[PDB]
């Protein structure tokens, strides 16, 4: 169960 | 069948008043999105704290100097918005902004631009962050999850009611308001599509399949997204949950979705039909559009005109010291605003 705990940027391509 | 006469006679004309109202709101938001600019400048502003920070630039707590009402500025550096689409991007935050109005929607109050930097004045909402309430508590039971939903599934149909796709839904863009409603900012992402759309962007835990793989999308990207947000709203984490990007969409395109065991299966059922990679049978996009989901099992107890009319008690009331509180969010590195001399990117932002 390990994944990303804080803030989450997001992404505007690729 | 599942309805009695009179609870069905009840629900069709609640579904032909929904009509009504998006036909007039349409025409309101038409009148505003032909005709949009320049509504203030930097100085009249006291900045107080940063309220989050992305790669562009900030939200910053601000006070108006003249009325001392307060609101969150955000700042975008032109020098930082490089890429095609972070410009054109740009652009449809601010117009669409101008042009919406949603009870469940940040307001613009005003936007304007310098030589460095781009300025969009919304209100403040001091609650803070969904997503900090979230991690700190956990979970949400499912009653409290669903409130939120709730008011998320309205909000869609206004947009897409409009044409407008939303595209970053998540825990991170919802405010709660001082009566624990939800405000929706950062309309970074948002369009105005008739059809598909092709642009590669979003969160990628909260990106529907075919955003992935490269495939011409439309508005139903908002009601996989939806799915992600209730999930980690009553799990505490989302669906397809790993430490790189690369390995979030391997589990996002394999349509393999796993549950906690607290979960209800009205809760179950409801995600396994807006987290369905088959388009032909996502709900939200179906012929009965997005009443598939209101009309759930899992929404069964929720009043949706009371939620739109604010009615509904809510299940957490952020605590607030007094206007310009910044209590409800987290600290970040301050970094002093600096206007050049110069104009930087003039012609890419002259519709600004
Ligand atoms: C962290 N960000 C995106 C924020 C913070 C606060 C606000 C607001 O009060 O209107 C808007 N965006």
């Amino acid at each position: 169960a390990a994944g990303r705990t804080g803030r989450r940027q997001a992404i505007h391509d690729i | 069948g599942h309805m009695g006469n009179a609870a069905a006679a009840k629900k069709g004309s609640e579904q032909e008043s929904v009509k009504e109202f998006l036909a007039k709101a349409k025409e309101e938001f038409l009148k505003k999105w032909e005709s949009p600019q320049n509504t203030a400048q930097l100085d009249h502003f006291d900045r107080i704290k940063t309220l989050g920070t992305g790669s562009f630039g900030r939200v910053m707590l601000v006070k108006h100097k003249e009325t001392g009402n307060h609101y969150a500025m955000k700042i975008l550096d032109k020098q930082k918005v490089v890429k095609l689409k972070q410009i054109e991007h740009t652009l449809n935050e601010k117009r669409i902004l101008q042009a919406v109005n949603f009870p469940f929607l940040v307001k613009l109050e005003f936007s304007f631009k310098d030589n460095s930097n781009l300025y969009m004045v919304m209100e403040y909402v001091p609650g803070g962050e969904m997503f900090s309430h979230l991690r700190r508590i956990g979970r949400f039971s499912e009653p409290h999850a669903r409130f939120y939903a709730a008011q998320i599934v309205l909000t869609f149909e206004y947009l897409h009611s409009l044409d407008l796709i939303y595209r970053d839904l998540k825990p991170e863009n919802l405010l709660i308001d001082q009566q624990g409603y939800i405000q929706v900012t950062d309309f970074g992402f948002a369009k105005r599509v008739k059809g598909r759309t092709w642009t590669l962007c979003g969160t990628p835990e909260y990106l529907a399949p075919e955003i992935i793989l490269s495939k011409g999308y439309n508005k139903a990207v908002d009601w996989w997204a939806l799915g992600v947000l209730i999930y980690e709203m009553a799990a505490g984490y989302p669906p397809f949950f790993a430490d790189q990007p690369i390995q979030i969409y391997e589990k996002i395109v394999s349509g393999k979705v796993r549950f906690p065991s607290h979960f209800s299966s009205d809760l179950k059922d409801l995600l396994r039909n807006l987290l369905q990679v088959d388009l032909t049978k996502r709900f939200g996009n179906l012929k009965n559009g997005v009443n598939d989901i209101k009309n759930h099992k899992w929404f069964a107890t929720t009043d949706w005109i009371a939620i739109y009319q604010r009615k509904v008690e809510a299940p957490f009331i952020p605590k607030f010291k007094g206007p310009g509180d910044t209590s409800n969010f987290d600290d970040y590195e301050e970094e002093e605003i600096r206007v050049s001399i110069n104009e930087k990117c003039g012609k890419e932002f002259t519709e600004f």
